[PDB]
RNA sequence: AAAAAUAACAACAAGAUCCAGCAGCAACGACACCGAACUAC
């Protein structure tokens, strides 16, 4: 049947992903579109055929400072048109957004700054969120549905984090971020993909560098397939495989009944 | 006000070119600038003000979904 | 409002395409999405807000019980 | 504040008098009164139609009551 | 609350003056005020007519009447 | 309150002819012998009780 | 009446030549001299008392804001 | 009083029906617009005076092949505008549609293929219905109202036919046909006329060629007066005068309250 | 764990189900409260220890005639209080309602008339629905979470019935019933338990007597577990085992993480 | 130079009495046979002949297949 | 002259047939024609106006006319 | 051309007649024509408008301007 | 009049028979190959002889990339 | 032609007047005219946009500036 | 075309991601591949011809300096 | 001036700056208003 598999992943640097073997695993997994957040490389660097897969196209938006950020995106068929922009100063400067249009559906490779480095990063993240709320309030009018395959770097509910009592002050889980996520996923109506297909816990996507957290399963859910309410009904399965870890995060394969086409 | 204000404030925040049809059959166009309990304001070049007792209908140009 | 509220609620839940005749003669068509003490919502390709103080009659396209 | 409206309308409705409701815009409605409220009335000339009070002008009963 | 409409209507009723009610629409009705209220007025004719207050524009007595 | 009642009181005490234009478009002539919160009496040739809601505007015949 | 009162007061103080369009269609012209619950005294050479329940809209003519 | 009468009779050959007295029968009876179907001739044949009815304007959209079908209207007052063709291949080729817009309403005249001639006719009927359902889904959004004089050749419910069990194999009563006809009167909203004012059985329009079937009255209701819900309130009365019998289909007369005015 | 299992099984006569072995199957099938409905027997009949199970209490309310209707209810622990009244002639006179109260949780055995028996039954069903919607609208003020074990005899959406194209005319699937059931699950805020965990089709709970529909799985979902929005989050899982069926309906087993108590 | 295709097509649609359908920039879909045409105007027929302006037309779809040599 | 628009407009003006010009915006202008030339077709209804042709979509006379 | 567009415009210009320009989008400009060109028409409202001719639907003078 | 891109681009789209997609100024989409082109009109063969006017066309999105000579 | 448009735009360009251009679709563009040429104007407020003359309806400078 | 041609040529040579707003209001983000008196070919996945008489404005996403 | 009725709160320091776009509405409620009373849209 019409199975559209989207594979979102945060490579945390395309170099590490290529070293660990993300390209081979991704090519093996049948999917219509793959989102790679945080490329940390310029568009010319992605031009190398090493990253170009057979049967997939190469799209990417590079940050002003290559190491600061960058996003990529591959699809099986030539999309209608690529929109490598957002409008805000932060997005345009750090190239944290790239969109691909299709038939009544458009996929966006969103990337909110982690804010785990320092205070300036947390302020940039707060600004980016206070601007993306306006952006989503604007896109709420158009007919075409959107699929933001984005690493929001913010956990929503307790089901996304174990031992929440300890992470009540760690960046990515404070009160304002929780409120913003609850408003974007409730007030605006952008229903999540996981909380509608599998309302279970322990579905973590992030793990600190410390192997102790990995062994203990202490992880956070940062990746998100944000879906317009029009596409919520078109969800089928979404499971996070952690054994093919190729970066700080893990892929988030999601299959939909909707079928894309030029 | 349970359903009146949630609509007018939504139109205001969204800046929808709304058309207001009065009770006497006359049509006005523009965006709601600042609606009140008795009078609404338009965002045209003149910033006309229309009372809420002579307005018959208010149709938006683009479909607005109640939050 | 012993008849207004139940009547409007029955016309809403069943999604009956109602015809609202205003005071100035012109008539609008569409089903009642939601209603208030002073505003009704007509869905007919454009969710418009009609005012209670401007409506003259409301005729359902098909009979409705009470 | 309806010592004169409510009894008249109730009598006209119970007795099933074919009344004609002349509105403000000049239209002449007809049909029997099914049930009246403080701000709306119901007629059934062909279907159950709700007439708003503020839009009604006069109610001529076809038979003297 | 009013103190001038009630006595005027009571006079027009008890004196049985041929009243002419002109509505906001722009028509004319003739008859005597049989009963009044805060929102309706009964007019005598071939068939008693209940005219609403909000629709009445002017009430002219065929003859001048004095206030009580 | 602070305008309607004093204005009508001035119109009455002066016995000035007052033209009451109704919302229907008719121009009623006469003086305001008295006024209420819902009806205004306009007597000059024949007694009249013009309801407030049916009054669009009220213009004096001379400065007041 | 949170914005109606200050708006009318600003139109009055500045002596703005507003244009009041009634519900019946006829339009009146003249600066706002004063206003109160269900009444507006339009004074421009000649004084008039326009009832608010009969006024449909008030075009300020000049770009004037609160 | 205010009333608008409309006649819909599938003549299956205007020549035969006229020789039997259709023209005189209609001229004698009061009527506003005669929306007959299946002319079996060309527009020129209709233009002839022998076909025209005094006091009724005549329009027609003939088929590619005369005998294959054709539709013609008889209006009493010059309509606002006449539209020929529906957009489909089978519609525009075989002249199975003709509309006459009025001030508000716009009487049409639809003629579906029989289907009993062979499997190819049944496939053509299925295709035309699959296209007409989409046409109606697109048409139900416009403001003005319509009054289709369609000869759907398909029964709606069991009550519309006696001994529905044996008809399970004959065309015009198959499962997909019933499904389509019920969906056109279901979600789309297009109400009916005959079964809207008098919901009593034993009323049919079509009858087999065998006179015995007529004596036993084993007929099907193929002539429909589909009308948008906006007009369902104005329907006043309907009749199926089978006494004259001018063809294999019985005349379907109706009268509404809406007063046409050019 | 704090699991709570509820079984709703319509028997269409407790005699047939007991003969097929419903008593032993229930005594073996672990659960807390069995919402079995359509007893068709008087209280003096249910009092027979043959029906009374071990470790489960018995409550029953019958109409004036034992076969006219009646509904029963089992429970693990003695409920806080049981009530056999709703306040409607269509409910008390038929014994179609019985509610049991535990700590801030009330379980009700609702039974709507089938309606397929005739037109009078359909009218009674419509009256009962029009009164029950008002009862619910009145009950929205209470804070207790309600668990209505309803045999509504109404399918909500397309997935709830196979071959809906043909069922759009048969009772139990008409337009007003669908609108009422959607309003219950719509404006009123209530939500079905089964449709919450399993958003897949083919999960039916009724089939006609003809084994053809059973072989083809052509069935409806005439069994619901209506839950107050307060209990919507506690829905762990739901199941509709068809093989161990003891009547036209199939046992509907819903398990929650809620832990009832005396 | 500028009518090498626009004039023959309309002439063929007119001579053969083809019931064409015109589309205005406003989105309306006018129907009726073409009676005449020029450099900036087209005369429809149908029930009452009305004028249409070229600068307001978007697409002229022929209901029946047209053959223009 | 050497066209179809000019004779048609001349006939419309001479016979004074009530035409209902429809603009590209979709609105109509009820009123007869008084004089035309280029980029203009003066209408004389209740208040004289000046259409610009390029903003006209169709000119529909209320009675059949033959050039 | 412009045999008629000039008289009816230069007249309103020299006479200073308040004109109402209806555009193609629906908005209505008001004021006197200060000076008009083959491609643009300057209005004399509170602020020099400069309304283009290719975006004007109609020009209706509120005064019955003569047609010289 | 000496169009350096319009004329050759349309000629190449026609010769190769690319599923051109014309988006009109009104905002509606028309799909179908390009049969012929002119200075003021374009005939696209979408199973009919539809003629779309130039001034009413906003963009001409091709389906597959074409080689511009 | 265009004997009045060029001198009217030259004044606005030399005086650096903030103009609020109105597009045909109703959207407004606020900014000063940086340059102008046949069928093109340059508006630099938030970004140097190039507005086509055929898409402009009105050019309100919000200031009495006349050569 | 004293300024339109240099502007478009600079935008093409610099390959700045421009955004063309049309008269209908739709946006089209792309790069100028080749322009002419009536067309401005884009460059976004493929070459998309855009007519001059339909463009409302061209917004260079990056500041540009005239020649 | 009164919830035809909360199977019941371990308890209220206390109420009178532009839609990557619909195979397209026989046409927009006929355009933003164009100052002595006469009873079907």
């Amino acid at each position: 049947g019409p199975a559209m598999r989207i594979i979102s992943v945060n490579v945390n640097g395309i170099q590490a992903a290529a070293e660990r073997g993300l390209l081979s695993w991704l090519q093996a997994q049948n999917a219509d579109v793959i989102c790679l957040q945080d490329t940390r490389a310029s568009a010319f660097d992605l031009d190398d055929p090493s990253f170009q897969l057979d049967g997939y196209f190469l799209y990417a938006c590079d940050a002003e400072l290559p190491e600061q950020g960058g996003v990529a995106l591959y699809s099986r068929l030539q999309p209608k048109a690529v929109i490598s922009g957002l409008g805000f100063e932060t997005a345009d400067r750090y190239g944290r957004y790239l969109q691909a249009d299709f038939d009544k559906v458009s996929i966006a490779t969103l990337l909110l700054p982690s804010g785990q480095s320092g205070d300036e990063s947390l302020n940039q993240k707060f600004k980016f969120m206070d601007d993306f709320t306006h952006y989503l309030s604007k896109q709420r009018r158009k007919r075409r549905e959107y699929i933001y395959c984005g690493s929001l770097y913010v956990a929503h509910q307790k089901m996304d984090v174990k031992n929440w009592r300890e992470c009540q002050q760690m960046p990515g889980f404070l009160a304002p971020e929780r409120a913003w996520l609850d408003e974007v996923f409730g007030n605006l109506g952008y229903a999540d993909a996981l909380r509608e297909v599998s309302r279970e816990g322990d579905q973590f996507s992030w793990w600190p560098d410390s192997e102790q957290a990995e062994m203990l399963n202490l992880g956070w859910r940062f990746d998100y397939q944000v879906l317009t309410p029009g596409l919520r009904r078109f969800v089928r399965n979404a499971k996070l495989p952690r054994q093919p870890r190729f970066s700080q995060h893990a892929p988030l394969i999601v299959d939909y009944d909707w079928q894309l086409s030029i | 006000h349970s359903l009146q204000d949630p609509y007018l404030n939504t139109l205001r925040k969204e800046r929808v070119p709304v058309s207001i049809y009065l009770v006497n059959g006359i049509k006005l166009q523009g965006q709601i600038e600042s609606f009140d309990q008795f009078v609404i304001l338009l965002k045209n070049t003149v910033s006309q003000m229309v009372y809420k007792h002579a307005i018959s209908t208010v149709v938006p140009s683009r479909p607005v979904r109640l939050p």
